[PDB]
């Protein structure tokens, strides 16, 4: 990585930089370090929860 | 009590020939399912007594065209449209639709000419 | 599931007993109506009884309620009976036969089917 | 206005599912009993099912390859991209049919709502639909908590809500 | 005069379904995370080995130019620049 | 006497789908066609299915590495915990599916019953629901084996059955 | 002319879904709003669904293993096996649960037909069943084309079409 | 896909036919839906036809269903058009286009949507 | 039989100018779906006719946000906001609607002062 | 998950703020409910508020609505609180606490449920 | 407003003797869930109040099986069986159907002989 070191936490981090690691998947990069989420060539992972907003 | 007799015959019959076998049941082999529930098998000395006809009216994979059949309620029968070198010796009726299978019965006999 | 094989006995003294087995080859045993069926040397052909391997109990023809023994083993593949008290009553041989559809049975009212696969073997002599 | 039939509410703050009602006595929404621990629960396992399957990467960074180790290399990415390939399907299929079932679940919820009040007021409505059940008698407050809890023992009521079959 | 509905919402989020492809949902989770700082960290509160301009075998062997690293006795990663500039100083094969 | 609405029967051995009842001329349960080579059969089928969908493991049992071939030892590791994750992912997600699934379609069957007999029953019925079909005219054990059935000819019944129609 | 419940029609050609019609004014099949951008777009975005997820396999054609190469060789087989019986299990599990799932949304798609009509006409309906309905009016081309769009604004209809209100 | 290539022809005599084809570009080719429209020097754009090529048989404008023959090839990524019985009328340029939605064709008057990509080539004269 | 005629017009426009131009069916737009199916395409000599606009509405990705339009039933506008150097060209109608597409029709031309 | 683990602090002056966390081992911090409750020396206990961390806001206890901040770090797993305009009231100790079920909570009223792991630590001295 | 009072006690047992404490409420602990969120916890000196009750008859994982409980509406009881050893401190109720939880009270003091 070229990333700076700078003062900061993280549990996993990617060679693009550190990720919060609180999702199961991750579509940053495919090598990662730490107690990390599974990559993905995904864009986009959303689940719903809710209902269709739709209003009458 | 799961009873469908064969008719014994004293019929040998040559090659060419056509030929039909059936049986009289005490109740009817139709199935709540909608499905009547007749089978006929084959045996010859030495051999298991292999099926033929799985459906009253549909033969099995295991069996040539010349085989099929026919009937409804307590009344079925086997119909073969040739005799063939193939065909000699005991044919059975079954009835699945309880948990005492039909007994096969005496058989019906078939000789040649 | 294509074929089933089984073996015979020498002579059985009565006050003794018959084991007679069959195994199936090919896959999904567990899930196939195994049934037993004897015919007596001049006679037709009688049911034994009944089983579904690893779905359930076995259900025994009525006149073999209180003689016979029909279980089944699912490792080995293969199903198994032992006739108990035996009388010497006419012999000859048994056969292991397996359904078509073998729907798993909770049921016994549901239809046994057809026998695809009918075996030969199993020629027990009694004294 | 409407119910479900066209869309739903924005004056509902307290509820993914309720009711809206006006009557003598007032006029407003609220959540009810299908949403609190039940569709509530119901996403909740989901949400926690699908967080809980996936295995935390505690596995190999990378590997690297020496050039006569084309073939390990290449295995090496075709197991890398077989995974990826199978995780990436696995994880959006997982959230395609986690979501149209979670809508479907959703729709099946407002719908039982539906059944349940039409299952009570049935008897003396008179009209049902477009999300909307009225009456053949006035409500007041207490004929919409009935309603809404389930205990709208229309026998109490259809004796007097009955002009349908006074006009017939 | 009582209705049955749902919520409604604000909420601009949107989800793919098996029939539909932009399905605007009061909540959502998002499963997916798809942005980093652009910073090396530390693990759990341990700093990183930054080798920077030295390789693995740079570190290792002890390439003089990242002499500093000699002093680096624990770690939460290893990091080394894409393109290392100081690894074997005096070239060979490192078996 | 409430059916699937609240629960199960004890009182019904050779049942997966069946009825109860009591009559003038009789009481007890009985199993139905709907069960029979329906919901017995779909079942059998998925059991199956899930059965003949495995591979029987007749591959490599294990493997040996050297010190210096660590790489290659956790490809193989990798390759085993992925297709481990991937077939217990995939193993237990079949199972909640369904079972989820299953259960469903258990649900449907019982309901298909109850929108069976309430299309032949509703046009005499007194009353539908907790499981329960009341009638406008009193049984006995042929009206019970035609709604079983599905021999329920209503017009030979509902000219008789038709209590609420006197008192209104 | 029986609908749905009994099987499909071979009258109909421009449809996946429909109605059957006679009347004083004509006989005969079409398809309606329910098929076009319906059944059809929801289809239509499964099929291409099914087939965008799969990649496309640029990757490795196959490799060669020495004789000292064998667990080399059995870890690539293993992960084509395994791979392949990944993709043989997804892809056939796709295609099962897609088709029931397409089977299951065309049985939707019809009874939605049934549930939509039903609504309309109910109120002045004769008969309701076997997928058809009846009416206690006699009908023209007119009323054929209101209850295919949805625009069989019953009240103005059900006034005389009332033949069982009249008999009771 | 975002692309459809077509190339030309040299002067076709009549009593001949004329050869007209474009490739696409990408993925998906078999569920694009791909029309074929002429402009004769001077004049606006016509119909000639229309394909989805792994679902189903073209529909061809009326003018040209005793002329016409409209095809493709999935494998190629291809659709392909033969003009017969020349008559020398105008021709000038054909163009292939691809609709957007390109919804499956089961039912013919389902909406033909929009042309997003639509190509340039094909110039052909003719005697 | 699928018509939706421009107007010709006689009418340059300079560079700041707003305009419009329209087109009038036989038949209505409105599809069963509840959607117009009408599209608008511009030609410059040399190229294909790109799209404008995708719906009655709706202006598509590969336009600027001067274009636009309107219209219901059988009578359909373009508008312009402001005409730049870059509009200049033969505008077309296009009905999907039906099997046989519109005709595009004459088209109409825009020049510049 | 199992355990919540909390530090205390020196002696804070009013005027100024206390600050108080927990860390949560195990997995799925994000969706557990983890409130803060307190206990003045010779007291019982009371609500400091409630977090669902990768859910929503918190909700505050009313008395400390206008005084505290409750929040939480999905990455870190943990919580926290501050605690501002401090007037040194008792405060001793600070509890971290996780309840059972931990449901999603989109609406406030849904039971809050049991507290199955309740940690010890966060002595705090005020002057 | 969340009140679910404790019951002093000048109360000291004996190991062996049963023992039992209550609560009175100004309000239902009954949630529209049909649930009652009713918990009981045990606070010995320089300890976190551990769980022992998690529904108002059901105990929990973490205490033996001397502990259980009974109630309904706005009046409660924790019972035990036998007091033993492990036995000694403070008992406080929670109510857990509002945002602000029940004030956990005075709670209520077992002392020994
Ligand atoms: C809890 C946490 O650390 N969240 C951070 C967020 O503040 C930051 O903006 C984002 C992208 O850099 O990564 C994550
Ligand atoms: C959803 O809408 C966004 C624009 O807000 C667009 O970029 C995206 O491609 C759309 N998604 C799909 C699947 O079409
Ligand atoms: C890496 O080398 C460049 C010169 O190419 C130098 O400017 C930079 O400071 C070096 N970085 C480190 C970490 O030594």
């Amino acid at each position: 990585s070229n990333a700076p070191m700078d003062e900061c936490d993280a549990k996993c981090q990617t060679p693009q930089g550190a990720i919060n690691s609180s999702l199961p998947f991750q579509n940053v990069h495919p090598v990662t370090i730490g107690e990390c989420p599974k990559y993905v060539r995904s864009a986009k992972l959303r689940m719903v929860t809710g209902l269709r907003n739709i209003p009458s | 009590d799961i009873v469908l007799t064969q008719t014994p015959l004293s019929l040998p019959v040559s090659l060419g020939d056509q030929a039909s076998i059936s049986c009289r049941s005490s109740q009817s082999l139709v199935h709540s399912d909608g499905n009547t529930y007749l089978h006929w098998y084959l045996q010859k000395p030495g051999q298991s007594p292999k099926l033929l006809i799985y459906k009253v009216s549909n033969r099995f994979s295991g069996v040539p065209d010349r085989f099929s059949g026919s009937g409804s309620g307590t009344d079925f029968t086997l119909k073969i449209s040739r005799v063939e070198a193939e065909d000699l010796g005991v044919y059975f009726c079954s009835q699945s639709t309880h948990v005492p299978p039909l007994t096969f019965g005496a058989g019906t006999k078939l000789e040649l000419k | 599931q294509v074929q089933l094989v089984q073996s015979g006995a020498e002579v059985k003294k009565p006050g003794s007993s018959v084991k007679v087995s069959c195994k199936a080859s090919g896959g999904t045993f567990r899930t196939f109506g195994i049934s037993w069926v004897r015919q007596a040397p001049g006679q037709g052909l009688e049911w034994m009884g009944w089983i579904i391997p690893i779905i359930g109990t076995p259900n025994y023809a009525q006149k073999f309620q209180g003689r016979v023994i029909i279980t089944a083993d699912e490792s080995s593949n293969t199903a198994y009976m032992e006739l108990n008290s035996l009388k010497s009553e006419d012999t000859a041989v048994y056969y292991c036969a397996k359904e078509g559809r073998a729907l798993l049975r909770y049921f016994d009212w549901l239809p046994l089917d057809a026998f695809d696969i009918w075996g030969q073997g199993t020629m027990v002599t009694v004294s | 206005i409407a119910g479900f039939i066209e869309g739903g509410w924005t004056g509902m703050v307290d509820g993914w599912y309720g009711y809206h009602h006006q009557n003598e006595q007032g006029s407003g929404y609220a959540a009810d009993q299908k949403s609190t621990q039940n569709a509530i629960n119901g996403i909740t396992n989901k949400v926690n099912s699908v967080i809980e399957k996936m295995n935390t990467q505690f596995t190999a960074v990378g590997k690297e390859f020496n050039k006569l180790e084309r073939r390990m290399e290449n295995l090496n990415k075709k197991v890398d991209d077989g995974f990826l390939d199978i995780w990436t399907y696995n994880a959006e299929l997982l959230v395609l049919l986690e979501n149209e079932r979670t809508l479907d679940f959703h729709d099946s919820n407002v719908k039982n709502l539906y059944e349940k009040v039409k299952s009570q007021l049935k008897n003396n409505a008179k009209e049902i639909g477009n999300g909307c059940f009225e009456f053949y008698h006035k409500c007041n407050n207490e004929c919409m908590e009935s309603v809404k809890n389930g205990t709208y023992d229309y026998p109490k009521y259809s004796e007097e809500s009955k002009l349908n079959r006074e006009k017939i | 005069t009582i209705c049955i509905g749902y919520h409604a919402n604000n909420s601009t989020d949107t989800v793919d379904t098996v029939l539909e492809k932009n399905v605007t949902v009061t909540h959502s989770v998002n499963l997916l995370e798809d942005s980093h700082n652009g910073k090396l960290c530390l693990l759990k509160g341990i700093a990183p080995l930054q080798l920077g301009n030295c390789s693995v075998a740079g570190w290792i062997l002890g390439n003089p130019e990242c002499e500093l690293l000699i002093s680096k006795e624990s770690w939460s990663y290893i990091v080394e620049t894409p393109n290392p500039e100081n690894g074997t100083c005096y070239p060979g094969y490192f078996a």
